[PDB]
DNA sequence: CATGATCTAC
DNA sequence: GTAGATCATGGA
């Protein structure tokens, strides 16, 4: 007959935020007739026609009925408290993930005491290595999205609204009501269906844990939470997506940049060489403003465009570099982060070269060597990255020029230095580290790398290379020289 | 290539051209032994070069160290532009050219 | 028909901040439609907002402007006292840096006498008959407009990037704005299509019409 | 007949470090953008230099609606009724009221709003930023936390754009202070106590035309950073030869008057007709006689 | 009304090193950055003379909120709640609170900028080592040294001090200014001032920031900039309210045309002492202390 | 801090 | 009876 609700990626007054609710009401409907294969089985004899870009409705008797039926089977809760959401495939995911992704709902969306009722604070000891470590996660007994059919239905006639409903920042993340004093007037208002699709917003879009490298991870835990929130192209392809992400593991979740977050929701992503490969996305930043904040503010957006290049480089990156780090203490599962990747990630999302930003990020930046020290351990990643890079040979030659000198510079010490008495490569290596950032300007650093280059021989690279090196030299500003001598130290093989 | 390049790399062929002179005659002085040292030259070259402390002292060594090279047909070709990039430059950025030119500096073999 | 009016827009700093955001000022890439006729509408004095109803606008961007965050502790209607602490808040505004742009302007669906287009091409042909009030600008008060002039289909006669009204495209411009809630504001989605195009495909064009 | 007062100045130079960003460790960012080129300079917004302005009118009498406690350190208003024909505050820089945010019209009858007759575009750095920080800690041996900060600094040239609707004055006197007190800046709101950096102009292009576009807004930049020379842009003079910007509009001065006559052809170039002083404020003298026999002050 | 003490001072020729930043591994790095022209200048922060102004505060018997404990190296509050009607530091210098009836913050009189070195930086450096034979990890350092004059610019907004009679005390600091921050066990620099610029108007506008220039990038010359000069000679700045003292009168009096030029009319003293007394003569004057 | 339930005044 | 102001309400 004629569906009472109808909902497609082609209409023109949509959003983002609309579309990635259609998308997880799909998912949800997708599941949901998994479940229930019959119509008479679904209250109202709920109904559903869905294609790749089109969603319709239709069901008998009440509106409310049906929808509130929809509602509550959409959105649930485990004997646990935690938000269970059929759009997922909860069998498969694990109690961590789901504690995860129950956290990041709850303090993204319902960042509101007025929007849930807490329960008790439910410990749980899960072993993972021998150890036994207490997550303790707060427990819900009722939320906005489970009732909401209240809301999207009459109080007195129990049919659907022929007018706007007007929604909170719960619902459309950052649609805040700016003036408080006009709480009745300036809210945003959208179109029953609409606010159906935002309802399930959260099904689609993905929750990663943001890292701040300037204090310590064991000194304070994350609380600064990223949201991803895929560009739907189509129905199926996303929902595709976000099951396929349900492989991933709960530290992969945890980032430095916003960059990262991006890339990793699409990471999985198989790549197509006869297929023009093309995504884009946008990451939330939403972090307490003090110490004291009751709630999360949203601070930042970052669109992320991806192309094929881009994915493919940051696959070989997550293949090739050290994984995120598991430290666990008492009760405590301290994750830490890689802060290359990061760092080449955000270099790769804002189309700049993927070593930008290493020097003030990775030396001046460094407590007791804690950066420094994770060089030596992504040494193969970096000798792939530059191996395979997409351009930019002439400094490759000059890694080569730089890591034949301190050779040199080494093994003129360590000759000298008999068993025992030689230091290893660790003090030689901070030393040398050092030196480079005594350097302040183009005139001491050129003379200082020039110096070097002597002091440490022979040097047939050079040799080979005179014209182009010295030309290299002489005409490159001496921050990207210093930036491409630190990472020449850490691809540096004894 | 600009004409500042030219100029800087036909500095660095004249100064290594300086060098196989200098390093030829010290060859032919210290032929007695298995073979005169060559690592041992250049850190003698180095440390020489990193003695100078002003311009006047420089430019006096990187004049002699270039005339004991020899003919010099870098120079021979090029006497106004390495004349006036040697007397116009400071002498910190000629010293580094200097000291890169020793660096891509192949021995005869 | 008479050839369609061609502006010249350069505003160094604008803000078209989003209609849904609200807690943080994300901007728009490019102008939406309802910013273009409210600021020519300015330009022409003209207070009311359904006079010049009907009228299209297409426009093009001359190049690609770099998006950049600034803070601001901007004020809100929160608390009865002006004093109080809670009527301050600090969050980030979204700018864009060295706009450039072209505006066609065609008036061939207005029914009220005379029209917009007119009304501009009189007030670029006689700027001290011009009665408005206060100082041009694109975006918020304060960002005024550098340079607004008459030009023509080739005046950097490179290449444009156009304003396709695309079914499939990313941003969601409106057309027209409610500025109490969001009942009344009227969305069109569009695209930035790369295309040298001096003119404006037929896809380009937007009519500005009430939200009835 | 409207009449408007457009307007380039440019700063002096000096180290930096005015508006700042949200803190990030012990850094205090101050607060860029993309500009030219695409380079990254250092903005100073917009509120700042308004406010800046509001308490130069505050500080010489001049009754204002929307008072600055200096011990307090907090915004007080005298009359919650705005009154643009009593205070200069609110006829300068207008007001928003409660009913203006839940209405769509202007009137709701006492007006809802007013428009600004004044507005100013974001200072910028002429000269693009490079990462400069200065060291914090706190004199003592009692080391503990809240010490060891990094502050953000920039030691460059601040030019800003503004604009003036003199016709949309309620008092059309009152423009006459807002000059004086563009001229005599008190300090643009930032760490006075470290950097102390004086916003009086050292360069200004002002325009007093009857038209409602001016295409002088940032005829100012060198680039070529860390430098100080900051000649006059290209494109400036090109639209001045050009034909538009009528020459006899322009008022030029400051220390880029020397520059402008140091320019061989100048004699004969047409930014020569223009109003040029080099004492800034004798061109000031002479743009106020001309605005006040113009506006009717006399 | 509102009277404002601007002023440009210039430090004696002398070896500093007042301005340790971070130190990169052995080497004791001094603060430095970009300036006029694009080459490396080394700065010493204005907390360092604030700091040195407090001191002088202190010594010279002024009733200071926070007292400065020389044998013990630490700081020490009289008075938990700051009260500027009291205490000259928190009067001059304002505060802020910050932590979880009377005001928690003060705007403060005086605003300082950072001290500039006049000459570029070279390079030069330093090599300290322990004596004796018995050498370990801590043996042997390096400190970097510069040897130039350091100028400073300040402001002061006499009616903002809750007593207008605070303002002499802070000028005999400036003039009498103890030890800046820095190493004075190897490298004493005195900060004393040796060449004044000031300005002591109504008018909020100032002209006379970082007025000095050098003749030679390497040199101890330490004249007046042009722009300075040519803002004098149009007008801009009020000769009357002119204030210069120190070794610049010399070269100014030997300006050709200088009888002739409106810097003539300026008050100029060879001696910094009666520049001072006349400065504040003409303060208090005006002040009606 | 944002938002709704509630208190309360017209 | 309804709109404006107020107050509660949120952790590991």
């Amino acid at each position: 007959t004629q569906p009472k609700i109808s909902l497609s990626l082609h209409a023109a007054d949509t959003t983002i935020m609309h579309r990635v609710g259609m998308t997880g009401l799909y998912m949800t409907l997708k599941r949901l007739e998994k479940q229930y294969p019959l119509s008479r089985q679904r209250g109202g004899h709920i109904s559903w026609f869905l294609t790749a870009d089109t969603i319709e409705l239709f069901w008998e008797g009440s509106d409310f009925i049906a929808l509130s039926w929809l509602i509550n089977e959409s959105f649930q809760l485990d004997d646990t408290g935690l938000i269970h959401l059929v759009g997922l495939d909860n069998d498969r995911i694990d109690l961590r993930q789901k504690i995860h992704i129950h956290e990041g709902i709850c303090g993204v969306f319902l960042r509101l005491n007025k929007f849930y009722q807490a329960g008790e604070i439910i410990n749980t000891e899960l072993r993972f290595e021998e150890k036994q470590v207490e997550y303790q996660y707060k427990s819900l007994t009722w939320y906005a999205h489970q009732t909401f059919a209240e809301k999207l239905c009459e109080a007195d006639t129990q049919q659907l609204r022929h007018d706007y409903i007007q929604i909170t920042s719960w619902l459309y993340l950052g649609g805040i009501v700016r003036h408080a004093r006009t709480q009745n007037t300036t809210k945003l208002e959208e179109k029953p269906e609409y606010a159906l699709a935002l309802l399930f917003v959260p099904v689609v879009c993905h929750y990663c844990l943001l890292h701040i490298p300037s204090e310590d991870l064991k000194e304070r835990k994350p609380h600064r939470y990223l949201v991803v929130i895929p560009e739907i192209k189509d129905f199926e392809d996303a929902s595709q997506r976000r099951w396929r992400l349900q492989q991933l593991e709960t530290k992969q979740f945890h980032v430095s940049s916003l960059g990262e977050a991006g890339l990793l929701y699409y990471s999985l992503d198989d790549i197509q060489p006869e297929v023009a490969y093309y995504q884009a996305c946008q990451v939330w930043l939403y972090e307490k403003t003090n110490k004291a904040s009751r709630q999360r503010t949203l601070m930042s957006i970052e669109e992320i465009k991806i192309d094929k290049n881009i994915l493919i480089t940051y696959q070989q990156v997550q293949k090739y570099f050290k994984t995120n780090y598991q430290i666990i203490k008492y009760k405590q599962i301290f994750i830490k982060v890689n802060p290359i990747r990061s760092l080449i990630a955000d270099n790769l999302v804002k189309g700049i070269h993927w070593w930008s930003n290493f020097w003030e990020k990775l030396v001046i930046e460094d407590s007791k060597e804690y950066l420094f020290n994770q060089l030596f351990s992504n040494r193969e990643g970096f000798i792939i990255m530059a191996e395979n890079s997409e351009e930019d040979k002439q400094y490759l030659i000059f890694i080569k020029v730089f890591q034949q000198a301190m050779k040199g510079n080494f093994a003129k010490i360590y000759a000298k230095t008999e068993e025992g008495k030689d230091p290893p490569i660790k003090k030689k290596v901070e030393r040398l580290r050092a030196e480079l950032n005594y350097c302040y300007d183009e005139l001491s650093f050129k003379e200082y790398l020039s110096d070097f280059l002597v002091r440490g021989g022979l040097n047939k690279y050079f040799n080979e290379h005179q014209e182009e090196i010295a030309l290299l030299i002489k005409k490159s500003p001496w921050q990207e020289i210093r930036i491409w001598s630190l990472l020449a130290i850490a691809s540096y093989k004894p | 290539n600009s004409e500042e390049d030219k100029q800087y790399l036909i500095f660095i062929k004249v100064f290594q051209q300086a060098m196989k002179g200098n390093f030829a005659k010290i060859y032919a002085k210290t032929e007695e032994g298995k073979d005169p040292p060559i690592k041992k030259k250049v850190e003698r070259l180095r440390a020489e070069l990193n003695y100078c402390y002003d311009e006047l002292s420089f430019k006096e060594y990187l004049s002699d160290f270039l005339v004991r090279g020899g003919l010099n047909k870098y120079f021979n070709e090029h006497q106004e532009e390495i004349a006036l990039l040697i007397k116009k430059s400071p002498w910190q950025e000629i010293r580094i050219w200097s000291l890169l030119a020793i660096a891509s500096y192949k021995p005869k073999d | 028909m008479i050839a369609p009016l061609i502006l010249y827009l350069d505003v160094p700093f604008t803000t078209f901040r989003e209609s849904h955001a609200r807690e943080m000022g994300k901007t728009y890439p490019v102008p939406p439609p309802a910013t273009v006729y409210g600021m020519l509408l300015s330009l022409v004095g003209e207070t009311n907002v359904y006079r010049h109803c009907g009228v299209e606008l297409a426009i093009a961007m001359l190049s690609s402007p770099k998006k950049s965050r600034i803070l601001r502790q901007m004020r809100r209607f929160k608390n009865a006292d002006f004093s109080h602490p809670e009527n301050v808040i600090p969050c980030y505004q979204e700018i864009l840096s060295n706009l450039k742009c072209l505006i066609w302007v065609r008036s061939d669906e207005e029914k009220i006498q005379p029209s917009l287009r007119e009304r501009i091409q009189l007030a670029f042909d006689h700027p001290e008959l011009v009665r408005r009030f206060g100082c041009l600008f694109l975006g918020e008060s304060d960002q005024l407009i550098k340079t607004i002039k008459l030009a023509r289909e080739d005046y950097l006669e490179g290449v444009r990037q156009w304003a396709i009204r695309d079914n499939r495209g990313r941003l969601t411009l409106p057309y027209w704005v409610d500025h109490v809630g969001s009942r009344n504001t009227r969305f069109l989605r569009y695209r930035i299509e790369e295309m040298d195009r001096l003119s404006p495909p037929d896809l380009a064009w937007t009519m500005v019409q009430s939200p009835i | 007949p409207n009449y408007y007062l457009y307007g380039t100045v440019l700063t002096r130079y000096g180290l930096a470090s005015l508006n700042h960003d949200i803190r990030r460790g012990n850094k205090t960012i101050l607060q860029k953008g993309y500009w030219n080129n695409g380079k990254i300079h250092s903005f100073v917004g917009s509120s700042a230099i308004r406010w800046a302005l509001r308490f130069y009118l505050q500080k010489q009498g001049y009754l204002v609606n929307r008072v600055w406690d200096e011990e307090e350190h907090i915004n007080r208003l005298t009359s919650e009724d705005f009154d643009p024909e009593k205070f200069y505050d609110d006829d300068i820089f207008g007001f928003a009221l409660l009913e203006s945010a839940e209405t769509e019209e202007d009137t709701s009858s006492t007006p809802n709003q007013r428009m600004g007759a004044l507005g100013m575009n974001m200072a910028v750095s002429l000269t693009p930023y490079d990462g400069a920080v200065k060291l914090g800690a706190k004199s003592g041996r009692e080391k503990d936390s809240t010490s060891l900060h990094f502050t953000e600094y920039h030691a460059t040239r601040y030019q800003y754009y503004f604009g003036i609707d003199a016709t949309h004055l309620k008092d059309f006197s009152r423009i006459l202070p807002m000059i004086d007190g563009i001229m005599n800046l008190p300090k643009v709101g930032g760490s006075s106590n470290i950097f102390n950096y004086p916003f009086c102009p050292d360069s200004l292009v002002f325009q007093w035309t009857n038209h409602f576009a001016s295409y002088i807004s940032y005829c100012f930049e060198y680039c070529d950073p860390k430098s100080k020379e900051a000649k006059l842009s290209q494109e400036f003079i090109d639209e001045v030869e050009c034909g538009q910007i009528d020459p006899s509009k322009l008022w030029i001065g400051g220390t880029i008057v020397k520059d402008l006559q140091q320019l061989d052809n100048f004699e004969s170039s047409p930014l020569n007709k223009a109003h040029i002083y080099r004492n800034r404020n004798e061109m000031i003298e002479a743009l106020k006689t001309v605005i006040k026999r113009d506006l009717g002050l006399e």
